[PDB]
């Protein structure tokens, strides 16, 4: 069923903007491991307040899990089926630890670093940036400004990687991740796409 | 709309 971060016994005060995740954030309702929770936590706590409030007033929620997200009844229907931009027979969502784009992120606790299941540098950034385009944003990876952004800066990023050169979305999600997931990686992205920055950077003017 | 990580 899982539970509220802010009803639960984890304690967060120290985090940045708890009181928004408080009520954003949903972990398990069996034991799981607090490290775990606390770094995707505090992770999720370097997005900007307003954005972050945007995704309360939309009603979106991220659920860590401690299983597999085809497991919930939000993606049981995705079982057995290969996602969106994968090579057939090369993977199918129950082995997938995230997934974004509704009202419900789910995220499987210890898969957060690149390769653990997937080839993000951050995997609750990456699924919650998902559901921030797809719902606060109403779509802004359709808009024109991103679409030359994508098509200029994503060779640029992410040379010769078809998924992020072929679907505006996940270029997004990810360079979202690169803004967020700390001082280095933010870096990078300005370097490499200064456009694409500035986009994620204006983000957080928009949602207020 | 279901979105997935990268592969
Ligand atoms: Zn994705």
């Amino acid at each position: 069923h899982g539970v509220l971060l802010e009803e639960s016994g984890l304690d967060v005060q120290t985090i940045p903007s708890h009181d928004v995740l408080g009520r954003i954030v949903i972990v398990p309702e069996t034991d799981f491991s607090f490290d775990e929770a606390n770094e995707t936590i505090r992770t999720l706590a370097r997005i900007d307040r307003r954005i972050l409030e945007q995704a309360a007033n939309h009603h979106i929620y991220i659920q860590l899990l401690t299983n597999p997200i085809t497991d919930e009844p939000i993606a049981r229907h995705l079982r057995g089926k290969t996602p969106r931009g994968y090579v057939p027979g090369s993977k199918t969502w129950d082995e997938v630890p995230g997934i974004g784009g509704a009202h419900l992120v789910l995220v499987r606790l210890g898969h957060s670093e690149k390769g653990k299941g997937h080839g993000s540098i951050n995997l609750e950034l990456h699924a919650f940036a998902h559901s921030l385009d797809y719902i606060v944003f109403d779509h802004i990876h359709e808009t024109d400004e991103f679409q030359a952004l994508w098509r200029e800066e994503a060779p640029q990023l992410f040379p010769r990687e078809y998924f992020f050169l072929t679907y505006p979305e996940e270029y997004f999600a990810e360079s979202f991740a690169y803004y967020y997931v700390s001082e280095k990686t933010q870096e990078t992205l300005r370097m490499a796409a200064p456009r694409t920055y500035t986009f994620i950077r204006q983000l957080a003017e928009r949602a207020s | 709309e279901p979105l997935p990580p990268p592969p």
